[PDB]
């Protein structure tokens, strides 16, 4: 199987970085080098995120999209930031302005063509095409309408391979921008009905659970990022290793999304413990589903204590008792009738892999499927009526050729969303 | 004579592996094939050295089927016998059945066609799955449908590794077993069952270790099946075909399902301990917490048993230690059943793992049966469905792959009549 | 024709240790098991080279099993017959008995019904229990409660150590004791009762020793235990099966209880004096400081005495030695009992620990009787526990443990027609 | 079986490095280092007291609860300080003012939720619960106020597990705070209603107990904190060890409360001999029960020659005569039949461990529960009444948030408790 990961933006970019600076490790492969694999398994299945040239040079089958140039130009100018072939390089040195507009109907459509070229160049490179994954920001140009176009795209070209989605939806306390809510109610818009797994992330949930559950005090965004790109890591590629019960994307979708929505879920990683001290190994099991189902610990800003459950995908890696893992997952589901959804007998979807990541002895990632994440398109939402009641920066939308129906359509569509949502908290 | 076997699915391929395992180890071949009839009913004789396997593997995924190509065995099948999908396993039924499941079949029928023609006059295939997988479910579910009608006139039993009541893993499991259910329903034999679960217990109950790794409870389905065929198909005092199985263990036309149970489960370390005598094993058969099945005998009347021995038994032993059991009547037997009580007796005592954690003792009973017993755990197994169903949950993962709301309600009509059949053939008279 | 026996409570299990240790001791079989029918009602041959036990411990605080599975001997007995409840002892009847003890029992009873099957027709159960304590108490109470149910044709003699006289330990300990002895009364054959402190005196003044571990007062019951079964059930020269005893021991269906006594306790260093004679030791029996019960026959009529003899024993020396005592008169047996004197001769002489601070005799009389004597004993651990119910004292403990003032007040009701009972059946004609 | 300790305040603080000074000796685990045992038997045991992580590491499980950081920061700043998890340590950077009313309702009511946490954290470790061990000084604010609800906590959690109370009841002669009667007034009301079990000790009986019983002319209060850790450890710890007869703090309880109050008992140990000389070895046992049975030598400050007894538990723990031990308790209670309560035939539980004080032959720990602590309660509650009459510094308490009825409260009920307590001298 296979997939073709894709860094829409500067964000969605800057964590490539990140999720490529890890994946790369969890599988042997230096800057150029090859595979220097600790061990020999991290190599059977890698495939999924490269391609055969050379042979010692399995580059990343990503797509770096952004329409400004320093960026791209600061990610290929560092550490592996030498291993994509330039050709993964789809630039647009234009404004790359802080407008979903200007990303996705003026500036961006036009390089979209240029892009579209290339997801096929690496779609039809070999074997069979599972999905795509898709990491950006819905608050900003490049990322929530030009990447949110990138995908309108693909879900034309392959309404079959799936579209995993890691979004990091506007963080609540404090915006890093000011149209931030348009930016996202329209990309947000354009998720719900192309990408069929969304995995939203924030910057300040991050924090939190970055700065009190690692007495971290300095934690830069290249954690944050790093911490995020650990997640995406055990999800997918994860997956495509070995496991007394394996899953792959589609279990993962088909298990996940008990209605077409596509619903968003709240990744959350299992051993999460500070340096030195800490290093409790606390980590029989019963110390992950301790860890991965508490409030805290959600990368997403909502708790999910507010709100049921519908799904959930304790995809586990690393040699465990499919006896301590799948009772564990019960006692989780009675301690917690009250949210968990009744419908569905049982909401949990136990996933076991083998291999751990690499320095660790057990993880768990956690996929959730919360009504609770209800409580986060109702934020975005509200600060978009609050500023699009006064049309606030608006002109820079329209004058960009946009459209007073557009905005209305969004909202609404993602709005109606919200609604939906609590059709299954009650 | 023989009896082909078809492993499905990683697990029925894990639990191959082990059921293939302790084979040699009882017959004195190395995993490099030789040996320095009799059971030629289950390997082939080819070239002038070896001992081919007698089967076939069948997985969606590389990963399972892969390992048994690195560890020794390695040499032990042929490099074609092991049918591999490198495409996606997915646990669902209907891509296993239908979408893709489907572009294997041919292929693996070929093998079950080319394997079961070298032969001479066979008997039938044990097939190994999983019930709630995709691989395991799916596929089999037209494998064996393929069977029924290319060699209906044979044996199709096969063993089955059904849902733990509690402890499932796949969040859909009974999805994928109501319909691994109706689908094979009219077309196996006889389906042996064993349940995941209810073996853990042995695990911890006889045999005391909460480190049961899937290993084991392959190792010891790998004992109960080496009961059924190995030792059967081989010499004894009371020899019993496979065909002896359908006709003395099934009462009626549904591929019924007998639960699989063995007598000595004890631990090595224990290995020394004076053994057990032929009326305490005998009678560990009739409690409910040593069946690899948590279908305790809540009031399942039993309504056949085949009491397969091996060892050191003699005949009027057994033809006593039953006697005393026919009149226990806590243990009661179905009404329209006088005797229903099918003594298999071999002489070679069972063969434990050099070093696993079994007792080894000098003789076993591996009996299994027919119970009203699993009234409930379909029951149990259907339920679950419903609810999901009951809104659709991971429908549209099927749907989208060439199934319809046909096949899950319609499927679920069916078993409905295996919740009253299993229920009318017994709890009246 | 073998008697299974059930130690309850730490106490009961110290001195089952100790019981068990004498055992083996005078039966050539090493802690190992091993030795290089007869003694078969006591110990069965599993297989096979060992001699696993024929017994079962029951205490609710692991501490002192657990020494029994550290200390050699820690071979003897098979890992499962050392029943525990990690939970909590409590020196309280109604805890160990209804709530806590009560989660045990089933467990308990399936080895006293698991080990009371494999046997060969059996007689009964040698129980252990030390009357005021809260599993010795309590827990047996139902234990043996739930056996004269289960096994009402059989015998059931309850070996007890009733509460010190004036050096009592817990607080309680009479509500504990005036509650087992009214539940366990309509429930067992024959009490066998052995006084803790009336054990020391023996030990200062029969064999000099200020340092008594409980560990001795154990080799002690440990050796007056060994000639009730043991030799007993041992063959001889005048046989007495345990039936025997109940027959030829109770008059009346309260499980009345006899008093056990030894004839020769003299100290090692001792050793090499000259022995003493068949008349002495005769004599000795009728001496209220020698009979590990301070139930001194301060008036207590004898109803009925076993005499049962060991070693080198000449008929006519007993039925001699015991006309010269019938006519003492000093010794004053009950109107309504001509003779009641049951002469039970074995062949092999006792058998004292290697080196403790037994003498070790060639002969010795292990005399068990009831005696009005206890009209006494009872009596004063009666009154206890009114002084104390009189106020309620520990009361609160045991009602909030599933009792009530009812099991109180209707089981002093209970001794007090035993006060009566044991009364009328003698001080009158 | 198991315990929790918990350090509530400063003293009770000061006293757990104290009784955890001791009991890791009597039981072999060094700061951070494993079981050195001299022996195999101070294992089979110890859970009652630790964790299993590491395979070394055997953490203590306790709470260390106070709103003075300095303490702690002594605490785990000194010698086994560095042996306690971190997330032990339930500080409260607040001001830990001297007041009840500051650390029962205003200041330590809010530190109490992240303390339960943890205190669940612990009791839902691992096999069975028996009960939590309780260290404070009822003089103060963390103590008698903070600690006193601790517990009225934890008794609603678990009115199943006991509760050992180990309190400093404030000294007579002096007074070592001013308030004093307040804080501890305040707090003893709290225990004859939640804990069932009060070993009451006072700095100046063990002052004189420890200057007179030891040579020992600078008592440090390490000292004296020493001496009565060396009593909660033959209780406790000890009984969880073999023994002819052994006992649990419920026989303890069940044998030594006749009646629900609580009641609270005097702590005495046996072998108290002056170092050099004094090692008179004249321990054969007479001259145990000779010592534990004699007035001075009872922590408690009252003497019990000033009033009955209802039960005494003698716990020894060295080898001795179950008949030596189980007869002078007789003579025991009958040259003192004066003094030892009538109705109750058998006043004294004998107990009997088997293992002594690591480097001592024979020991026995006393828990006293004699009517003579009346004259003690009432002590305090005079002290009160003598300065509410006046409501002297009651300004601190009211302006906390309290009550003028509070105060009345609880005088009045430790004030009935003296009470009641006569009803059976007589
Ligand atoms: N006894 C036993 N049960 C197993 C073993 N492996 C898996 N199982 C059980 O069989 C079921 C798992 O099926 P999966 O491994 O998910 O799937 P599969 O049937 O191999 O086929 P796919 O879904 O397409 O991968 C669960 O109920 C497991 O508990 C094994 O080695 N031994
Ligand atoms: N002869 C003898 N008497 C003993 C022995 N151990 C205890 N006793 C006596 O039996 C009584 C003690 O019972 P406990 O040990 O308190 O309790 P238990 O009956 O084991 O059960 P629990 O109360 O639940 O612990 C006292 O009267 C002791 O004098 C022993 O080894 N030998
Ligand atoms: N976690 C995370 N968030 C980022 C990073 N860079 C920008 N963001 C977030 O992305 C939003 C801004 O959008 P931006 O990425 O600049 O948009 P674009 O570059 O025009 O597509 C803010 O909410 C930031 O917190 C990053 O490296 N990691
Ligand atoms: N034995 C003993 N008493 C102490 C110790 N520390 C303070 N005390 C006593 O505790 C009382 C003072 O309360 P304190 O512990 O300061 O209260 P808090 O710290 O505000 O909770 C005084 O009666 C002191 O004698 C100690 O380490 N050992």
């Amino acid at each position: 199987r296979e997939i073709v990961h894709i860094q829409a933006g500067q964000c969605g970019n800057q964590i490539g970085a990140k999720f490529w600076e890890v994946i790369s490790d969890e599988h042997g492969i230096d800057p150029t080098g090859s595979y220097h694999g600790d061990s020999d398994l991290q190599l059977e299945r890698i495939n999924v995120y490269y391609n055969e040239a050379a042979g010692n040079k399995y580059v990343p089958r990503a797509i770096l999209v952004d329409l400004e140039p320093g960026t791209m130009d600061s990610v290929r100018s560092g550490p592996f930031g030498q291993i994509f072939r330039p050709d993964n390089f789809v630039f647009g040195q234009s404004g790359a302005g802080n407008n979903w507009a200007k990303g996705h109907y003026t500036e961006g459509a036009e390089l979209v063509d240029s892009v579209l070229d290339v997801v096929r160049k690496e779609s039809e490179s070999c074997d069979c095409l599972q999905g795509f994954q898709l990491t950006h920001s819905l608050g900003g140009g490049t990322g929530s309408g030009m990447g949110t176009l990138l995908i309108s795209k693909i879900r034309e070209e392959y309404p079959d391979r799936i579209m995993n989605t890691f979004s990091v939806v506007p963080s609540p306390k404090v915006s890093d921008t000011v149209v931030e809510p348009y930016n996202a109610t329209l990309s947000v818009h354009q998720l719900v009905e192309n990408t069929d797994e969304t995995y939203c992330i924030d910057n300040e949930a991050l924090y939190d659970i970055c700065f009190r559950t690692l007495k971290l005090t300095t934690p830069t965004y290249g954690d944050l990022n790093h911490l995020v790109s650990a997640t995406m890591s055990g999800v997918t590629t994860c997956l495509r290793f070995p496991g007394q019960l394996n899953a792959d994307l589609r279990k993962l979708a088909v298990n996940m999304v008990p209605f077409p929505r596509l619903h968003f879920f709240m990744p959350g990683f299992a051993p999460l413990t500070s340096r030195g001290s800490q290093q409790y190994r606390a980590l029989t099991v019963p110390e992950l589903t301790q860890q991965m189902f508490d409030a805290k610990n959600m990368m997403a800003a909502c708790d999910p204590r507010h709100g049921r459950y519908l799904t959930v995908a304790a995809v586990f890696r690393g040699r465990m008792s499919m006896k301590e893992v799948d009772e564990q997952m019960l006692n989780v589901q009675n301690k917690n009738s009250s949210y968990f959804v009744e419908w569905i007998p049982n909401n949990v979807k136990t996933a076991v892999c083998d291999i751990p990541p690499r320095g660790l002895k057990m993880s768990a990632t956690f996929i959730g499927n919360s009504t609770a994440i209800q409580e986060l398109f109702k934020r975005i939402s509200e600060q978009f009526t609050a500023m699009f009641r006064r049309k606030a920066f608006l002109h820079w939308y329209t004058g960009e050729g946009m459209d007073e129906m557009e905005f209305t359509e969004a909202e609404s569509n993602m709005n109606d969303l919200v609604s939906e949502y609590q059709q299954y908290q009650d | 004579r023989e009896c082909i076997s078809i492993h499905v699915g990683q697990a029925g391929v894990q639990i191959g592996n082990a059921c293939w395992e302790l084979y040699c180890l009882e017959h004195g071949i190395q995993p490099d094939g030789q040996m320095p009839d009799s059971f030629n009913t289950f390997f082939s004789e080819t070239g002038a050295g070896k001992h081919v396997p007698r089967a076939v593997f069948v997985d969606l995924e590389p990963t399972v089927i892969d390992e048994v190509r690195t560890g020794t065995y390695r040499q032990l099948f042929h490099p074609e016998q092991l049918i591999t999908g490198k495409e996606d396993a997915a646990n669902n039924y209907a891509r296993g059945h239908y979408t893709i499941g489907k572009e294997i079949i041919d292929l693996v029928l070929d093998r079950i066609r080319k394997l079961a023609d070298q032969c001479t006059g066979l008997q039938g295939f044990s097939v190994f799955h999983s019930f709630g997988g995709g691989t395991g479910s799916g596929f089999t579910s037209l494998l064996m449908e393929r069977l029924s009608v290319d060699y209906g006139k044979k044996s199709k039993l096969e063993f089955s590794i059904y849902p733990a009541p509690q402890v499932s893993t796949a969040v859909v499991e009974p999805y994928n077993s109501i319909l691994t259910t109706h689908t094979t329903l009219e077309h196996s034999d006889c389906a042996f069952m064993v349940d995941n679960e209810a073996i853990y217990d042995i695990c911890r109950r006889n045999l005391d270790i909460e480190r049961p790794t899937y290993t084991n409870l392959n190792r010891l389905i790998g004992q109960i099946v080496s009961s059924i065929t190995a030792s059967l198909r081989f010499d004894g005092a009371l020899n019993v075909d496979l065909t002896e199985f359908q006709t003395n263990l099934v009462p009626y036309p549904r591929g019924h399902f007998p639960l699989a149970t063995y007598a000595p489960v004890i631990s090595a370390e224990k290995a020394y301990h004076e053994q057990l005598s032929v009326a305490e094993i005998t009678n560990a058969c009739f409690e409910p917490a040593n069946q690899m099945v948590k279908c305790d005998p809540r009031h399942g009347k039993y309504m056949a048993c085949c009491l397969l021995y091996r060892g050191d038994v003699v005949p009027k032993d057994v033809n006593a230690a039953i006697a005393t059991i026919k009149t226990k009547r806590t243990i009661q037997f179905v009404d329209w059943c006088p005797t229903g009580f099918k003594v298999g007796i071999n002489y070679e005592p069972p063969t434990v793992v050099p070093g696993g954690d079994l007792a080894k003792v000098q003789r076993a009973v591996c009996m299994l049966s027919n119970t009203t017993a699993i009234a409930e755990a379909w029951a149990r197994l259907d339920h679950k469905f419903d609810l999901m169903y009951a809104k659709r949950a991971f429908v549209h993962w099927y749907v989208g792959e060439g199934m319809e709301e046909g096949e899950f309600s319609e499927a679920r009509e069916d078993m409905a009549a295996l919740e009253k059949d299993y229920e009318e053939v017994g709890v009246d008279s």
